[PDB]
């Protein structure tokens, strides 16, 4: 799993034309690198270590459990690259865990503790997986998909009439975000602007993996007095006052 | 060869048209954009045909946007795409509460045979005298020979 | 395609051969060496059905 | 699949959306799977190239649309890859298990440069000219060896 | 769980063919389509029931028992149950015990807060202005010996184990349960530092 | 009048005389010279037992296709049910035409797979009207079990995974090729096609008759288009071709004699000479030839239109009263000796592609041997051959006067740059392996060379070799198992193939997940 | 070492569909 | 066959069929090769063929007036195909 972050991380700064992540310490202190990637599930190859594994007497590794902690992808990363002192915040966010990485990596920055941020998420496939998986009833039931005549290729497809189950995956996933002011004095590429990044749970529920509908909370606005037009939406208004 | 092939549980449909209406607008109005679709191309009569066809409420909503919000200056294409445009409204207006319609707009071609010097034998479908609708096919077709 | 260098021949106004290469291949001008074409360029260095190279294009081993 | 096309469609009427301008939807689930961890930054990772390109992937998997989902106006389903002119901001929306919502809201980077001058933007153009070269350099001898 | 009492198994080659036993259809099948030529299967007329003569050169599994030597922990005192704080019992097998521990703990600090109906915060305060920051270091413990080990040896175990393997689904039984928040959820993973 | 259209200069103002219907005064069926037969005409029962040319109906039929050119034909609540429509024939052009007028349809197929699939999910997102919906099923003609379940399918409630539809049209052109088989050669090919030709096809009009009957549905008739061919046995070879398309003739006499005139009607299609695609499908060559002696020959969509033709409501209404035979080809009748007339306009055609290509191959010789090798050798070229050139896709950065058109200027030191947050790096691993190569797969749906080069690179198919490679100093790609070289042309070939099969969501390889 | 690369030198040197066939047409079969 | 209209065409009308077209075609097939083995080319066998005139004017017959059409083809296969020196076809219209 830390294969996957490791490769992703390096492509990202190649990505962002850093060859030498020791170049960022030309423009920032080590204190403000952050790592706020993270994982729905982790070291999930460590955990058949643990409890089958070594169950069956199968030489594993004595240190399995260190690889089994999601926060410790992230360490490896700055134990092989970064050498940062900075932040690393690292959410479980199973499904939308990339999200409140990104969330969370802005909200570092916002504040001052980091400038630079790596954020993004990862999560491998494996036997057990599937099986739960299964047991939930959750991905895509292939027998049941080849008696529909479907062929692989074709077995994800969202929005359908005939849709039913996902399709499992592996990989990793890293963005690098930073200071727009950082950025144009370090003369790195700018792929775009993080507008907004928020979570939002949902409600009183007895169905765990439910989506709800609390995301709506992004829209929130008040609209009892909207007959004459905000001067704080006005650009004008605005710089007239800065 | 009388082997058992078909299945219910192997039935794929299709019904979801009011989709299609928007995509297929969607697709003609950038191609006109970029100068892929010209004025003179029989493509943007046939394509039309299939949207006015495909024409509720809502698809003319879509329209009204996207033709609106265009600005002319920019190109010479943006003025090309708002004037097929307008001109698109106010047809799917019309066709509005209307039965949909087969109607082919193909260019009527006929066979040629061509022998080059070499001797190589080349087949290509050419535009025939005096029939260029399907209005002159039927006089045609009627008339004998 | 098919080459702008059909014969070796049009070297002999070598300013005007560049030039012709250039302009179809602007890129070329705004960009480093891969070093694919690194390696074969000091390998056509070595080749011996050639008068040796009048110049050192790398520090290594075979400086001497 | 129902509920997040019920929350985009709320969030674009309530914020009073033109009637007839969908946001379009890009699926990659269904090209790539589902990374359960990794899902939204393949999703972002996807947003910024389609806004540095003027390129929508469609979902080539959607043979057919939810006929429940029509009732969703804001919303728009391609299947074929759409060439646009421009793209100027990109919604990302993951749902996680346990009540675990998240929107991401990605906006073309050009819009940033507005707000330097002259000077600091020609000096950051010079800049990365000189990251570029080095970068290309490095990553094809990194590749090779 | 014994300590010094630790069942652990190894792989070991069967010399001589084994005595049949009596298994159902189904389970029968799941032997031969493991073990192959090394297994015969046969139905027994009356009942339909299987015989299962396992035979030279196939693998089993015999327990064993490793002595170990960390014999001490800080443990929650004997007694202590989800039950007297006011939690059901529909709640209590669904869920792995590292949830009971959160949400008793989640109520009490409400109640030093003087908040006894969660509900109160929403006088003052908007549903979406409510977070949950509360994070493990490794979580759904009980869960993955669910998932890794105790479906390996085909125990009943429930099929939405998973969900209780999530490190951030106890903060989310707290929210489904008590809060009702539609307020951010950044759930940390710091093993120690969490 | 002859009517003037905005066809081939500006579309923008045929666009506007689309919906705008056209009332003409002057027939089409007045414009019918006596003493001449139409190209397309309907045929009339005599006492005797044959079927000549009638004007009146004739008159009827062309009208209706005059006002199919003009304002066209609607298929709103018209279930059809249609075999053989398969990419580039007939019936896929006639398949357009009913979903183009919003029909409901059932097709059918043989070689029921993901490319299909496509193809008419291509389709109906083109074609397929308001109120249209298509239906593939996978489809065998030859099975009796098949037609007897397909029908039922179709008829049974959708609360019992049925459609609850009832059919309005049958359209069975299913059928397949018989060449070079005569009367001794007739085996197991001929038979089974002739039960898909005309045995199936009856008991399939058998079955939609019975469940009509159950359902007591006595006025909702289903109409049957019989593909006919004039030239029964005129050509040999074609097996038991001519014996079941003569077989179905039966029917027009059938419809009077039996019980189940109020459930089905005939329409015989005495289908014409057709050009298929673009290219040289053997027959293509000497159609031009055909057309010389008077004979019209058809493109696939004018064909689809006369078909469409059997479909419009006043035919509709023929086929209610009386069999419909509608002899849909342009004379071919009238040519004597069509086989042999036939093989001649081949042989003209071979004969002078022979003698100028006999010509050309001397004239080669009789040109080389004068020049050596110094006219014929230094007359070839100098080709390159494009290589990997793989671009990081940096954001091109435009002149500052490009920037502030886009932003409105009042921006200008607005902002906090420490509070604005900016994406610098980013890059994935997954199924499709790097951001670079999925999005190519995402966007295109085909690599590109920097695609394949950098995909076969991850996937451990090629690697970079810099030395002495067999002894001869070597620099390039090289395959990673054989150790033989490379270059960035044939990876496409070589390797994509493999990489197709071995990349993104497939079946799980257990080599890659410990066993 | 030259002795070594000049001597390894030395070691190389049914279709129902009418998609074919188009057999609803009489002219498709060979005619 | 008797009382087989359309819908209850089966096994029986098929196998009927069967002999009263194909097989007969297969034994105008077989004739043909062994006649064309020993290179006899000069002495035709006559082929009397049993034709209905009522083709389907009746109903009920099932599958009996297809056979009786589809023997016409002879009529035109005679001239256009290679075993006109083999057989020759003789069409018998029986009345009452």
């Amino acid at each position: 799993i830390t294969l996957f972050v490791l490769v992703s991380v390096v492509e990202a700064f190649i990505a962002s034309g850093i060859t030498d992540p020791y170049e960022m310490y030309k423009y920032v202190h080590v204190s403000e690198v952050g790592n706020c990637s993270g994982s729905g599930m982790g070291g999930v190859s460590a955990l058949r270590g643990m409890f089958k594994d070594r169950f069956k007497d199968e030489p594993v590794q004595n240190d399995i459990l260190q690889e089994s902690f999601i926060n410790t992808m992230s360490a490896w990363v700055n134990m092989l690259l970064i050498s940062s002192s900075g932040p690393i915040k690292t959410p479980v966010g199973a499904c939308a865990t990339s999200v409140e990485s990104v969330d969370i990596g802005v909200e570092t920055i916002l504040s001052g503790k980091a400038r630079i941020c790596i954020v993004g998420g990862y999560d491998d496939f494996q036997e057990e997986g599937s099986f739960e998986f299964g047991n939930m009833k959750a991905t895509s039931n292939t027998l049941e998909e080849f008696e529909h005549g479907r062929t692989p290729a074709e077995m994800s497809r969202p929005a359908t009439t005939t849709r039913n189950g996902f399709m499992e995956a592996q990989g990793a996933g890293i963005q690098i975000i930073m200071q727009a002011d950082l950025a144009l004095k370090m003369g790195v590429p700018i792929y775009g602007i993080v507008a907004m990044a928020a979570t939002a749970t949902d409600k009183i529920g007895r169905s765990v993996p439910a989506p709800g509908k609390g995301i709506l909370t992004t829209a929130r606005e008040h609209h009892s007095s909207v007959k004459y037009a905000s001067p704080n939406l006005n650009m004008k208004y605005r710089k007239r006052q800065l | 060869g009388v082997a058992t092939s078909f299945s219910r549980k192997k039935a794929r449909t299709f019904d979801s048209s009011w989709n299609w209406a928007k995509q297929s607008l969607l697709s003609l109005y950038f191609e006109i954009i970029h100068g892929v679709l010209k004025n003179v191309d029989r493509e943007v009569v046939s394509e039309a045909i299939n949207i006015m066809n495909r024409s509720n409420d809502a698809l003319i909503k879509f329209m009204e946007y996207h033709i609106s919000n265009t600005d002319e200056t920019k190109g010479e294409n943006y003025q090309l795409v708002k004037t097929l445009g307008e001109q698109l409204i106010e047809n799917c207006k019309q066709v509005l509460d209307v039965d949909p319609v087969y109607k082919d707009v193909a260019k009527p071609t006929g066979p040629k045979t061509a022998i080059d010097k070499n001797g190589n034998i080349t087949y290509s479908e050419e535009p025939r005298e005096k029939v260029r609708k399907l209005s002159q096919y039927v006089q045609e077709m009627a008339l004998g020979g | 395609t098919l080459s702008l260098i059909q014969s070796y021949s049009l070297l002999d106004k070598p300013d005007e051969a560049i030039e012709k290469v250039f302009n179809a291949y602007p890129a070329a001008r705004e960009q480093f060496l891969n070093a694919q074409d690194i390696d074969h360029f000091l390998s056509m260095c070595q080749n011996p059905m050639q008068k040796p190279v009048p110049f050192v294009p790398v520090l290594d081993r075979r400086f001497e | 699949d129902k509920n997040e096309s019920a929350t985009i469609n709320e969030m674009m009427k309530h914020l009073g959306r033109s009637e007839g301008n969908p946001v379009i939807g890009v699926f990659q689930k269904f090209l790539t799977g589902h990374p359960k961890g990794a899902a939204g930054a393949w999703m972002m990772n996807g947003a910024l190239q389609i806004l540095n390109s003027g390129i929508i992937p469609g979902n080539r998997n959607a043979d057919n649309v939810d006929k429940i989902l029509e009732q969703f106006e804001y919303v728009l389903y391609p299947s074929k890859t759409l060439k646009t002119d421009g793209v100027r901001a990109v919604s990302i929306t993951s749902f996680g298990f346990g009540q675990k919502g998240g929107q991401a809201i990605v906006v073309h980077p050009d819009y940033l440069y507005g707000a330097i001058t002259e000077d600091r933007y020609n000096e950051y153009v010079a800049k990365v000219s000189a990251r570029e070269k080095s970068a290309y350099k490095f990553f094809h001898n990194g590749m090779i060896y | 769980y014994n300590p010094e009492k630790k069942e652990m198994i190894q792989e070991v080659i069967v010399e001589e063919d084994l005595e049949p036993f009596e298994a159902s259809k189904e389970t029968a099948e799941q032997f031969k389509h493991q073990h192959g030529d090394k297994v015969d299967i046969f139905e027994i007329p009356e009942t339909g029931e299987y015989s299962v003569k396992l035979l030279k050169g196939a693998t089993l599994y015999i327990p064993k028992a490793l002595r170990f030597d960390r014999l001490v922990a800080g443990q929650i005192p004997t007694g202590w149950n989800a039950k007297t704080y006011g939690i059901s019992d529909d709640i209590i097998s669904q869920v792995d015990p590292i949830t009971l521990f959160v949400l008793v703990s989640v109520v009490e600090a409400f109640i030093a807060s003087g908040i006894t109906d969660p509900y109160e915060m929403y006088k003052y305060v908007h549903v979406s202005e409510v977070g949950n920051c509360s994070g493990s270091g490794m979580g759904g413990v009980s869960a993955l010996r669910g998932m890794f080990k105790d479906r390996f040896k085909d125990e009943p175990v429930q099929n939405d184990i998973l969900q209780e393997s999530f490190i951030n689904t106890m903060s989310a039984w707290v929210n489904m349960l008590l809060i009702s928040s539609s307020g951010p959820i950044k759930t940390p993973v710091g093993a120690c530092a969490t | 009048m002859d009517v003037e259209d905005a066809l081939d200069k500006d579309s923008t103002k045929e666009v506007a005389s689309l919906p705008n219907k056209s009332t003409i005064s002057k027939t089409v069926s007045s414009t019918i010279p006596r003493e001449t037969i139409p190209f397309l005409h309907l045929r009339k029962k005599t006492p005797a037992g044959d079927w000549k040319y009638d004007r009146q109906l004739s008159s009827l039929f062309l009208d209706g296709l005059e006002k199919a050119a003009f304002n066209g034909v609607t298929f709103k609540d018209k279930y059809v049910l249609i075999t053989g429509a398969g990419k580039g024939s007939i019936g896929a052009e006639v398949l357009q035409g009913l979903l183009q007028g919003g029909a409901k349809v059932v097709v059918t197929t043989s070689r029921f797979s993901k490319q299909v699939t496509d193809y008419y999910q291509s389709i109906y997102a083109k074609y397929g009207a308001k109120g249209s919906t298509l239906i593939v099923v996978p489809f065998n003609q030859g099975s009796k079990q098949d037609v007897e379940a397909l029908i039922e399918f179709i008829y049974d409630t959708e609360k019992n995974g049925g459609l609850g539809w009832d059919l309005d049209a049958i359209i069975p052109f299913a059928a397949i090729p018989e060449q070079g088989i005569e009367l001794e050669h007739i085996d197991s090919k001929s038979e089974f096609a002739h039960r898909i030709m005309l045995t199936n096809i009856l008991r399939m009009m058998g079955c939609v008759k019975k469940q009509k009957s159950a359902r007591g549905i006595e006025t909702r008739p289903a109409q049957v288009i019989l593909p006919m061919s004039p030239n029964h046995g005129t050509f040999g070879g074609d097996g038991m071709y001519s014996e079941s398309k003569l077989s179905l003739e039966t029917l027009f006499n059938r419809w009077h004699s039996e019980s189940w005139a109020n459930q089905l009607t005939v329409c015989g299609a005495i289908i014409g000479w057709t050009r298929g695609t673009g290219l040289m499908s053997a027959n293509n060559i000497i159609a031009e030839g055909i057309e010389k002696m008077g004979v019209r020959t058809f493109s696939q969509k004018e064909m689809a239109f006369n078909l469409l033709g059997l479909l419009t409501p006043e035919v509709v209404e023929l086929c209610q009263k009386s069999p419909v035979m509608a002899d849909l080809n342009g004379g071919l009748q009238f040519v004597p000796e069509l086989k042999e007339f036939t093989a001649k306009l081949r042989k003209e055609l071979v004969e002078t592609s022979e003698v100028r290509k006999a010509v050309s191959i001397e004239t080669a010789l009789e040109h080389k041997v004068v020049n050596g090798n110094s006219a014929d050798a230094a007359y070839a070229q100098v080709e390159i051959q494009p290589r990997a050139n793989i671009q990081l896709d940096f954001p091109e950065l435009k002149p500052y006067k490009q920037v502030k058109q886009i932003a409105p200027a009042e921006l200008e030191g607005l902002l906090d740059l420490e509070r604005v947050i900016v994406v610098t790096g980013f890059a994935e691993v997954g199924p499709w392996g790097s951001a670079r190569t999925r999005w190519e797969m995402e966007a295109f749906g085909e690599f590109s060379l920097e695609g394949c080069v950098e995909m076969a690179w991850i996937m451990g198919f090629i690697s970079y070799h810099n030395g002495n490679l067999k002894g001869r100093p070597y620099t390039g790609w090289v395959d990673s198992k054989t150790k033989e070289p490379v270059d960035d042309k044939d990876v496409k070939a070589k390797y994509e193939t493999s990489i197709l099969e071995h990349s993104g969501i497939r079946l799980i390889e257990p080599e890659l997940f410990n066993g | 070492d030259a002795l070594e690369q000049e001597t390894v030198y030395r070691k190389t040197g049914v279709d129902m569909d009418n998609s074919n066939v188009d057999v609803v047409t009489p002219n498709s079969i060979f005619i």
